């Protein structure tokens, strides 16, 4: 930073090792002074290793004397003097980094917070903020796991992630503080970091357990709520972590998640195109899953989900693994939530195709279709009309619907001439054929 | 064999070759090629007419036969006519500015970056104002705030600007535009500010352009009294980049980066906040960065390990990176004489005291900042 | 004052029609039909007797009397 | 095998391959034989759903020729005056183009024929040139093979009859290269980029024709030392100045076109052009000795024969603070009075008549 | 700026009677009231 004026390696070398043994308990503290006074020397004098050595020199010597609490009014003069140099300061936090850990005391945590507050003084991109990382995680470990130390981790990481990370090191800080925050249970900050730091992919094809500790993570998070689109789509982004390391247990649970997911979600044009995806997989016949997605996906069956509980509701009981199917529905709480979410699920579904073939059904039908008496079925209709998902028309006082929009009569006769017209197409496309095959028939 | 390999010859004397007789019928095709007349559709009269202005005569209308796609023809677009056939053959995108296309798409083979020293806070500042708003918008939408446009550098005449707008410029080398400021002027009284519009439209049709242009001053100018016709094309051509650049329609992940020598000189309607949004001024090397300098210009040297580098850097002082070279430039013919394989300690010593002589006889080797 | 926001405005404080028309633009190539654009644009305010023509940029470019024609 | 039903096609599909464009090169070369507008490139990198071009013809008209069906545009770069058919209305063929009025021919020597023996006095710095200009333009493999770069910018500062234009002009010739000079004290334009357009079309023009020496004079006129007042802060001539820097490096690889400037005092001069990449070799230009100055006009007067056996001595006793141009005065002064003085005494009035 | 189309001819008229190869066939003369000829006053010496 600033030129060195006056070096002083020959006084600190022949003097700071008879300054240690002449303070070998630290009974002394003019020697804690008097060099001190010398290291305000070869600061007026602008040198930064001899500064450097007396602070390692100065926190050793109260390493090995133990005193905690003078330790901890040493370091705050040192770090409060004028700041010294930003190069031995940046050095003695590391040695103090170093010895911390090694001894667990009751009294570390008033080392880790009184070092973080010399610290935290700014200077924390610039000379050294792994150092803070650390004693933030150390603090995490001390204390075993609560709320305020998880959100102090929080709101700690965006500095030195935005300023300098690491590939590995930055993205595990990462991944030990959502789990923290997701133990506080926490939702909206735990889902703002989540969205803020899964913007930084493309490591993710050198993981091991980092992916799929990032993601199984925030399936509790998503689908805590409301999620079950999301919910799909990150296990199979785990399903495809087992394809390059092929683990029978671990894959095929997560065959037997995603296909119950990927058909639980809320219909739209996208989950229709994850269906069919995922369907026609060659590793996924051999599980009961396969015959699952492939009636419940197509050719608009009648899901009766009374029928379904025993015909293929086999994965709540007992299947290969029924590892996750015991997560999603054998659960009391949750798992009744889930139940109810299938209850649900197949009812829009028996809505939406019987939509697309039935015009008028009569509501006792439609009731007993939909496994519910008619206030319900008629409520759950309403549900989907105001998401214009479907085009329904009910005469309640009838108790009859309607699902064909009335035809202009512009566009009525528009269609009977497009009609007329495929007519006369065909006509003259019949009359060429059988002509000329009139003409090789008589070829004789 | 006789059979086998002298056939082996002649194929490959073709292959690229013998390539001839469809050139030929391709350049016939081109003799009776009809050559269709361009234009400009203004605006579109109605479903099938098109008011169509011919880049130098008359606006003509025109009509799409059965199936040119009239819907996506727009009041602007590029279309070819033909005073004969009456109606649009086909449909052609629009321009890319070409003398600037090859002068910005032909930046030689540079360095890294990280080969200049001393300029950390600059690199830095080049990498806050154009890698960080395109890659974290995220963070900036938290914010809710725009990124800045563009900063200024400026001081002595070497410093590494253009290294650093060389360097910025290899980084991508595809969507780089290099201006020099100074082939705006031209014959006619045209082509002025319509070469000005074009690649403004060119960094409308690229988000993430990246403009550099130099000498700012060679446009600038404080106020022309009496100015003459020359010195009324400047301000209006400043003018129209003014109101294209700031204007009242703005640009998006576009940044400009320029340089100048004479701050002072500048006109004070460009330099106001929200068209420069930073100023930056590269000052004289340290004496360190001096020496990190020296130490990469004697990177290929052969030398051995006796050169007082300290030496040089007291004696050496306020020199730039350019007078390096040539100290080390003069070291290497110094080392010519005599015919010396290595370079000699002396060498550098006799350079160092022919440039300190060099220099003495310069005065004013900078301009004061602003 | 802007210079322009009392054209913005009294343009819709009174309902009547808006033109920028800038004088910038107006000198181009389009010379021989800058008689017919003025035509244009008088016939586009006659047509709407609720209408203000509003020119900007005259005192640069636009017919300056001061400097010989260049 | 299958050699003889190959090649009989072979040698047969090559001349017949090759006799059709010999054929249409001729139908195409009688258009290129006739082409009549100008090539104003205003390029679309039109790439097929590769490129296309527009062309400014000189009727103002504009012809949109796709895909520009005849020369490839790495070769047809943007610029003007490049074949277009008057007829196909398409791309012909490359020809060169225009030297911005002045640069066409504005003081450039084909040829020069001055030679070295005739120059002296400063042969110690005339070998140093020489060795940094002469050397990279005949053995400019030498320092290909060697890996180092010859640097391109010399400057030569010293008062004025000290023989740096003919120098410069003698070098040319060695290196029986193409030689430009630039009237560096009129380069100063009232027109706004006129000097900046007529220093880019001078390297341009040396570019295009061989490795050049661009031999600008008055660097001094050109530079200023930037002491800034009021009175003139050197405003449009940094305009062209900064010009000069940028197409300094414009021949960096491939190491040809030097850069010769010419002036009085070097001092006048900010640290811009002192660069390392750019002006560095400068070479002192002091005014002869007694020796040099009397072998000098001793050569000026060599194809001069009217008075035997004159050493000059005397010459250079009065030859005090002359230049090589003043001694050249003077012995060409005897050259207009040795009619019908003569010996060791018709040379002293030559630098009494100019003051 | 002022007086730059002089200038303009100067460079010509240099050009013009620099006379390149030597030839005692042509001659000029050049003949003023005041010796205010420009810089080319101290080449005119080798050509006037
Ligand atoms: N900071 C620097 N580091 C390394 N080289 C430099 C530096 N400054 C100048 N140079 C030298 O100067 C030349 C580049 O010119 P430069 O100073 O970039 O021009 P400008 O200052 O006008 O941009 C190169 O040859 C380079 O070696
Ligand atoms: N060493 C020399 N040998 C022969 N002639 C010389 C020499 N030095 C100068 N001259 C004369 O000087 C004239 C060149 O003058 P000029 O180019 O103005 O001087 P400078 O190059 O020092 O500016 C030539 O006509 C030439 O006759």
């Amino acid at each position: 930073i600033v030129k060195m004026e006056v070096d002083y390696s020959a006084t600190v070398d022949q003097r700071l090792p008879e300054c240690a043994k002449l303070a070998k308990e630290g009974r002394l503290q003019e020697v804690i002074e008097t060099l001190l006074s010398l290291e305000k020397q070869t600061r007026t004098a602008s040198d930064m290793v001899s500064t450097s050595r007396i602070l390692v020199a100065v926190v050793k010597m109260c390493y090995e004397a133990k005193e905690w609490d003078l330790l901890n009014e040493n370091i705050m003069l040192l770090s409060k003097r004028r700041s010294q140099l930003k190069q031995a300061v940046a050095k003695m936090v590391q040695q103090c980094c170093t010895y911390v850990e090694e001894i667990t005391d009751l009294p570390i945590k008033l080392r880790l917070i009184d070092t973080l507050r010399m610290v935290t003084e700014g200077k924390i991109y610039v000379e050294i903020e792994r150092a803070r990382l650390t004693k933030t995680l150390a603090t995490i470990k001390e204390q075993n796991g609560d709320v305020k130390e998880a959100a102090s981790i929080l709101q700690e990481l965006q500095v030195e992630t935005y300023g300098s990370m690491e590939k590995k090191e930055r993205v595990e800080f990462i991944l030990e503080q959502m789990r923290l925050c997701l133990a506080v249970k926490d939702y909206i900050r735990t889902q703002i970091i989540s969205k803020k730091i899964n913007t930084k992919f493309f490591q993710e094809e050198n993981t091991e357990k980092l992916k799929l500790k990032y993601y199984n993570l925030m399936i509790q998070l998503d689908q805590h709520e409301g999620s079950y689109l999301s919910i799909c789509k990150h296990y199979r982004a785990i399903y495809d972590t087992p394809c390059i390391q092929a683990e029978s247990e671990k894959w095929q649970q997560a065959l037997k998640s995603v296909v119950l997911y990927v058909i639980l979600a809320p219909f739209d044009n996208e989950q229709s195109d994850l269906v069919h995806r995922i369907s026609g997989d060659k590793k996924l016949e051999e599980i009961p899953k396969y015959k699952d997605l492939l009636k419940l996906f197509t050719t608009m069956e009648l899901m009766r989900w009374s029928t379904l509980v025993e015909d293929y509701g086999m994965e709540l009981r007992k299947g290969s693994l029924e590892s996750p199917a015991t997560d999603v529905f054998g659960s009391t709480e949750e798992g009744e939530k889930r139940w109810k979410d299938l209850k649900n699920r197949v009812v829009e579904h028996n809505i939406r195709i019987m939509a697309k073939y039935y015009t008028r059904i009569t509501m006792k039908r439609m009731a007993q279709l939909l496994d519910l008496s008619v206030d319900e079925s008629e409520a759950f209709l309403s549900n989907l009309v105001v998401n214009k998902t479907i085009f329904a028309k009910v005469d309640r006082l009838a108790g009859i619907i309607n699902f064909q929009r009335p035809k202009d009569p512009n566009n009525l006769l528009n269609d009977w001439s497009q009609k007329l017209n495929s007519l006369m197409s065909l006509v003259n496309k019949t009359t060429h054929l059988i002509a000329k095959e009139e003409m090789i028939h008589n070829l004789q | 064999k006789e059979i086998d390999g002298r056939l082996k010859e002649l194929r490959e004397q073709l292959k690229e070759l013998t390539k001839q007789y469809e050139k030929s019928e391709n350049d016939l095709k081109a003799l009776q090629s009809v050559g269709q007349i361009v234009g400009e559709v203004l605006k579109q009269l109605t479903e099938e007419k098109f008011i169509v202005k011919a880049t130098n005569g008359p606006r003509y209308v025109v009509g799409c036969r059965r199936q040119l796609d009239k819907s996506k023809l727009k009041p602007g677009t590029r279309v070819a006519l033909d005073m004969t056939t009456l109606t649009i053959m086909r449909y052609l995108p629009r321009e890319v500015d070409p003398l600037v296309y090859n002068m910005s798409h032909e930046d030689p083979g540079n360095v890294s970056y990280s080969e200049i020293g001393g300029l950390s806070e600059q690199i830095r500042e080049l990498r806050e104002v154009i890698e960080l708003p395109l890659t974290n918008p995220e963070l900036f939408q938290r914010v809710g705030i725009i990124p800045p446009k563009g900063c200024l550098l400026y001081g002595p005449p070497g410093t590494g600007k253009t290294l650093l707008a060389r360097a910025v410029a290899s980084q991508l080398d595809c969507n780089f535009l290099k201006v020099v400021s100074s082939s705006i002027v031209d014959k006619y009284i045209g082509e002025s500010a319509r070469l000005i519009r074009e690649m403004f439209n060119y960094a409308r049709d690229h988000q993430p352009c990246i403009i550099f242009m130099d000498e700012i001053d060679a446009i600038g100018g404080r106020r022309f009294s009496e100015g003459t016709s020359a010195d009324r094309e400047i301000q209006r051509t400043l003018m129209e980049l003014l109101n294209q650049m700031d204007g009242f329609d703005t640009l998006h992940r576009v940044k400009m980066i320029m340089a100048t020598n004479r701050p002072d000189t500048l006109d004070p309607a460009l330099l106001r906040p929200g068209r420069l949004d930073r100023k930056i001024h590269i000052d004289l090397p340290n004496e360190q960065a001096r020496l990190d300098i020296l130490k990469i210009h004697a990177g290929p040297i052969t030398k051995h390990g006796e050169i007082d580098y300290e030496a040089i850097v007291k004696l050496s002082d306020g020199f730039n990176g350019a007078d390096l070279r040539n100290v080390c430039t003069e070291a290497g013919m110094f080392a010519i004489r005599a015919d010396h394989d290595f370079v000699v300690q002396e060498d550098f010593m006799k350079a160092v005291r022919k440039v300190a002589d060099s220099k003495k006889l310069e005065s004013k080797l900078d301009y004061k900042p602003v | 004052c802007g210079k322009t926001m009392l054209a913005k405005a009294v343009a819709h404080h009174t309902t009547a029609a808006f033109i920028r028309v800038v004088g910038s633009e107006f000198v181009q190539k389009y010379l021989g039909e800058g008689p017919r654009m003025v035509r244009d644009v008088f016939r586009l305010a006659k047509e709407n007797a609720p209408a203000i023509i509003f020119i900007d940029e005259i005192d640069a470019i636009a017919t300056k009397r001061f400097d010989a024609q260049t | 095998k299958i050699m003889k039903s190959e090649v009989l096609r072979v040698t047969h599909e090559l001349q017949a391959m090759k006799d059709k464009i010999k054929e249409n090169s001729e139908k195409i070369k009688v258009n290129k034989t006739l082409p009549y507008l100008v090539s104003n490139v205003i390029e679309l990198l039109d790439v097929d759903p590769g490129k296309c071009a527009v062309i400014k013809t000189s009727t103002r008209q504009t012809y949109f020729l796709p895909v520009i069906g005849l020369v490839d545009a790495e070769k047809l770069k943007p610029g003007d005056l490049v074949g277009v058919n008057k007829d196909s209305y398409l791309i012909l063929e490359t020809l060169p183009t225009e030297y911005d009025s002045r640069v066409k021919a504005m003081e450039v020597d084909e040829r020069p024929t001055e030679q070295y023996s005739d120059i002296g006095g400063l042969d110690k710095q005339i070998q140093e040139l020489v060795e940094a200009i002469v050397l990279p333009m005949n053995h400019k493999e030498k320092f290909e093979n060697l890996g180092i770069q010859p640097p391109k910018g010399v400057l030569m500062y010293g008062p004025p009859g000290t023989g740096k234009t003919l120098l410069a002009r003698a070098c040319a010739a060695q290196t029986k290269a193409t030689f430009l000079k630039l009237a560096g004290p009129q380069l100063v334009q009232m027109f706004i980029g006129d000097g900046a357009k007529l220093v880019r079309d001078a390297f341009a023009l040396a570019k295009e024709k061989a490795p050049s020496i661009i031999f600008i004079d008055e660097l001094d006129a050109i530079g200023t030392k930037r002491f800034d007042s009021e009175k003139a802060g050197d405003r449009e001539v940094q305009r062209t100045m900064l010009e000069l820097l940028n197409q300094l490096d414009g021949f960096q690889p491939n190491t040809q076109v030097k850069v010769i400037a010419a002036t009085n005092r070097v001092d006048i001069l900010d640290p811009a052009l002192l660069r390392s990449g750019r002006l560095d070799r400068k070479i002192e230009f002091p005014m002869p000795n007694e020796e040099a100055r009397a072998r000098i006009m001793q050569i000026h007067s060599r194809k001069m024969n009217v008075s035997p056996d004159v050493n000059y001595e005397e010459l250079a006793r009065c030859t005090d603070d002359f230049n090589g141009a003043q001694c050249k005065a003077v012995c060409v002064e005897a050259g207009m009075i040795a009619l019908r003085e003569l010996t060791h005494e018709d040379y002293m009035e030559g630098i009494l008549e100019v003051q | 700026g002022g007086d730059n189309e002089v200038q303009r001819t100067m460079l010509e008229l240099i050009n013009q009677l620099d006379g390149f190869d030597p030839r005692g066939n042509i001659k000029v003369l050049m003949a003023t009231n005041r010796p205010d000829t420009l810089d080319p006053a101290l080449m005119r010496p080798g050509r006037l």
